[PDB]
């Protein structure tokens, strides 16, 4: 599986490591106007995941499945054990990690779930080298006060980096500088409107390239921009892929 | 339903982060449009349709020849019913269907008439729609992680390790296209004009071909008019040289990010 180890983990091979997720997401991806790859649909299960393995500073692995069709993690493996979300597509669990001990997390694959049950939210997680191989590690011996805040490190750092380059550059920051972050309102602002910019990207073929909502996209200095059609750089030379949304 | 939006009213930004007008909010039939400070007056204010028709004041945005050189306008859209309208280019070039001209602020200043004109891919053909106008503040990180960064007293542009808040390494990038030395944004990124050198530099904003940048989603720096993209020079950070070169899939030096 396409995997990232900690014991070589920089920001050359981060780099690499999300450009290559990024090119086995879109395989089979649609166009549009605007040139950003549109993730397959109606993917059947049996081929609906893609397994990438994450080792942390201690050689322990973890196998995360990603959904295809939205980027999202439905589920993990750690040696002979498995976990997966509630809302995990109901037939996953005899299509991946048939092999181990299966288990159910008691919440949703999605920020606003993992913050209520953790009690604890993105802007409050810091982000980093010492956090990513921490959550690496929670998450193999699956202990429950840190598997939250580690879905939400590990979310963020991998999947959220894929979608848009501006994410892949604060983590690359982060590892170049050994510097750890929280994510800013910039950084929260992409995540929360990913599908709402793939809607409004590909609704806007019909519209020369205008959108039909606005969206808001913050900068680095805490002020937003209005992104309401194509012709924005911070969104069309950002975002990598989208959900697909319009026929 | 949301994939099929009605209509949505815009601002159209262009050269030097001026707005489309209709001068004076006239409403006669020929109602010229110019280039004016952006603002929020009706006049700026651009409702785009599915027919393909872009409207301010309840008239259409319209050529007023077939040949080049005549002003843009505003006319009743009953006209246009048998008309295919405009179209707009993923990199922001407004063209008339059927005659090919391009939206193009054409004088040596921006403070202009627009006119239908034939498309060179110049900045002066470059625009932006959208309600934010403002030039974006960003970095632009390319080859080994760095930075490009205005040198030499505004007059070259090289990668140098990035520093957050260093001031030659900001940019702004205009609704024209443009890519503005922050601090002075009268002087612009520019291919060179000197066919002895495909040296990029900064120069002057004059609306040139040699001005107009595209970030495209495969992560290049393109000038469409010249069909190249930017390029570190033999992929050599070290070099201090970034060139023009055709688009190539051999080493990482026509890769850029835009962190804004
Ligand atoms: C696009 O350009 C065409 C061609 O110049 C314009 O078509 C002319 O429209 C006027 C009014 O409809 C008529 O008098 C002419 O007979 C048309 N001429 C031709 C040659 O077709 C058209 O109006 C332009 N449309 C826009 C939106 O700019
Ligand atoms: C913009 O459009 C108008 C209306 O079509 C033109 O008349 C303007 O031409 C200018 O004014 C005329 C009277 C003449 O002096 C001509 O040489 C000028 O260029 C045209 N230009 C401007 C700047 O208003
Ligand atoms: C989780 O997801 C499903 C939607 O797929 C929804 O029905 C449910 O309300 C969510 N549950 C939690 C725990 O928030």
């Amino acid at each position: 599986n396409l995997s990232l180890s900690q014991s070589n983990f920089s920001a050359d091979t981060y780099k690499s490591f999300i450009k290559n997720l990024r090119k086995q997401l879109t395989i089979g991806a649609s166009y549009g106007s605007a040139g950003i790859p549109i993730l397959k649909h109606s993917v059947p299960i049996c081929e609906r995941f893609l397994l990438v393995d994450l080792t942390n500073g201690d050689n322990e692995t973890i196998t995360l499945a990603i959904n295809v069709e939205d980027a999202g993690f439905a589920a993990y493996r750690a040696a002979d054990r498995s976990y997966f979300f509630q809302n995990a597509p109901p037939i996953a669990s005899y299509v991946i990690f048939t092999d181990t001990n299966q288990n159910i997390m008691n919440f949703n694959n999605t920020f606003e779930s993992i913050e209520i049950v953790g009690g604890t939210t993105r802007s409050e997680t810091p982000l980093g080298i010492m956090h990513f191989e921490a959550s690496i590690f929670h998450l193999f011996v699956h202990d429950e006060n840190y598997v939250p805040t580690s879905f939400l490190v590990l979310i963020q750092m991998v999947l959220e980096a894929a979608k848009f380059k501006f994410i892949e550059q604060k983590v690359i920051h982060s590892i170049m500088d050994m510097e750890d972050f929280t994510p800013g309102l910039a950084m929260l602002s992409l995540e929360e409107n990913w599908t709402q910019l793939s809607l409004q990207l590909q609704a806007s073929e019909s519209l020369n390239g205008v959108f039909g909502d606005s969206v808001s996209l913050y900068n680095s200095m805490d002020e937003p921009i209005g992104v309401d059609s194509m012709y924005y750089p911070i969104l069309t030379a950002n975002m990598a892929f989208q959900l697909y949304q319009c026929p | 339903e949301q994939c099929s939006p009605q209509q949505r009213t815009t601002r159209i930004s262009g050269r030097d982060g001026l707005c489309v007008d209709v001068y004076g909010a006239l409403t006669a039939d020929g109602s010229r449009v110019i280039l004016y400070p952006c603002g929020q007056q009706q006049n700026q204010q651009w409702t785009f349709y599915p027919d393909n028709t872009i409207r301010s004041l309840g008239k259409c945005l319209a050529t007023s020849a077939l040949s080049s050189g005549s002003n843009v306008v505003i006319t009743n859209c009953d006209y246009l019913r048998y008309d295919d309208g405009w179209m707009v280019s993923s990199s922001g070039t407004m063209m008339n269907k059927s005659s090919h001209l391009v939206l193009t602020a054409n004088a040596a200043t921006s403070r202009t008439n627009l006119t239908g004109e034939n498309n060179v891919f110049a900045a002066k053909q470059a625009w932006r729609i959208g309600n934010y106008v403002e030039p974006i503040v960003t970095t632009i990180i390319g080859l080994r992680h760095m930075c490009l960064e205005a040198t030499d007293n505004d007059t070259n542009v090289w990668l140098e390790s990035c520093v957050k808040n260093k001031t030659k390494q900001y940019w702004a990038l205009y609704s024209d296209d443009t890519i503005r030395v922050n601090n002075n944004r009268n002087l612009c990124v520019s291919s060179s004009t000197d066919s002895s050198s495909k040296l990029i530099v900064i120069r002057r904003c004059d609306g040139s071909i040699n001005q107009r940048w595209v970030f495209t989603p495969q992560g290049t720096i393109s000038n469409p008019g010249y069909e190249a993209v930017m390029d570190v020079a033999q992929n050599d950070v070290y070099l201090k040289k970034i060139v023009l070169s055709s688009a190539t899939d051999k080493g990482n030096g026509q890769q850029w990010t835009v962190f804004y």
